[PDB]
This record gives structure tokens, C-alpha cells and sequence, in this order.
């Protein structure tokens, strides 16, 4: 049981990780950036989780 | 570092003055919506190349 | 190559903080229960309050 | 401003008169048409919205 919820700890904690994109708030970088950046960023992130 | 007021940057983007407009940091338009903790506006002038 | 130009650069320092300078979008009253895609300086999320 | 006319950009050449997709396949070919386009007349004929 330790070992299952820990994992699940870790998955869920990795969310906070901008993976080298602008941000980990997904809702952030479309507020900031245009569709065609986006676009590029949303790609980096999304490949990332 | 300007604070605590409401910038026009609808109309700051409108004026067909500039020549050299690269937003690196979000995308023209989308400068109205979100809020600004702090900003600086460093101002000089230099060579046209 | 030599014509000079006058550069004003606006860096904006945002993260989460107490929000100063932002657009003059039209704000409105709350409601609670009723889940709401609401934008809270930035924070443009969803839910109920 | 025929740099600006690219998926990618916004402005007054950009989409306030004719816009590009961001999916948008194909070739923009510009020149220096300022030998007959130069009309002594102001050449005024040429509109935008």
C-alpha cells in the first residue's frame, strides 16, 4: 500500500514541473501566449506529462 | 517601475509608430487580460542596426 | 544601419503576487455553487466558490 | 509591412485587413513594385479597412 500511494504521490507531484516550457499552470500559458506559440509550448509540455 | 494603476495596452499596440515590436514574453493582444505583479520600463536609445 | 532608434523595453515580472497594474476588463460580483470560468488576476481556472 | 503578413501575427496588415491560417500552406512572394506603383498622383486609390 505505501508503495502503490507513493507512486501515485510522485505522478501527481510531477504536475508542478514546467518540463522546460513557460510554466506548469496549463491554464497560465494559454492566457499568456497566442494559438500559433502555443501551439509549440502546449507541445513541450504535453509530451512531457 | 510603474504600479498600482490600469494601462491602455489595446492602444499602446495601436499606434503604427512602431517598427520593432517583438513581444519575446506573450503575444501582443493578450497584454490587456492578464495582471501584472510589478513592471519596469527601461528606456533608451541606440543604434538602428 | 545608423538611423537611431528609441527602444523602450517592458519587462513583466509575473508570478503569483499581489496583482498592481492589469487591463481595464469590466469586473462582476462572485456567485457560489454554481461552478464559473472565472479569472482572478491570472488565475484562470474553474469551479465552484 | 509585408514582413507582418504571416500566420503568426496581428496587426493592421496582419488581420484587420487580410488574414493568414495558422494551418496555412503555400509561398508569399513580395517585390519592390515602387516603380509603377509610384504614382504622382499619391497613388490614393489603394484602401484598407
Amino acid at each position: 500500500v505505501n508503495q502503490n500511494a507513493q507512486a501515485l504521490n510522485t505522478l501527481v507531484k510531477q504536475l508542478s514541473s514546467n518540463f522546460g516550457a513557460i510554466s506548469s499552470v496549463l491554464n497560465d500559458i494559454l492566457s499568456r501566449l497566442d494559438p500559433p506559440e502555443a501551439e509549440v509550448q502546449i507541445d513541450r509540455l504535453i509530451t512531457g506529462r | 517601475r510603474i504600479s498600482n494603476c490600469v494601462a491602455d495596452y489595446s492602444v499602446l499596440y495601436n499606434s503604427a509608430s512602431f517598427s520593432t515590436f517583438k513581444c519575446y514574453g506573450v503575444s501582443p493582444t493578450k497584454l490587456n487580460d492578464l495582471c501584472f505583479t510589478n513592471v519596469y520600463a527601461d528606456s533608451f536609445v541606440i543604434r538602428g542596426d | 544601419g545608423y538611423q537611431p532608434y528609441r527602444v523602450v523595453v517592458l519587462s513583466f515580472e509575473l508570478l503569483h503576487a499581489p496583482a498592481t497594474v492589469c487591463g481595464p476588463k469590466k469586473s462582476t460580483n462572485l456567485v457560489k455553487n454554481k461552478c464559473v470560468n472565472f479569472n482572478f488576476n491570472g488565475l484562470t481556472g474553474t469551479g465552484v466558490l | 509591412e509585408v514582413r507582418q503578413i504571416a500566420p503568426g501575427q496581428t496587426g493592421k496588415i496582419a488581420d484587420y485587413n487580410y488574414k493568414l491560417p495558422d494551418d496555412f500552406t503555400g509561398c508569399v512572394i513580395a517585390w519592390n513594385s515602387n516603380n509603377l506603383d509610384s504614382k504622382v498622383g499619391g497613388n490614393y486609390n489603394y484602401l484598407y479597412r
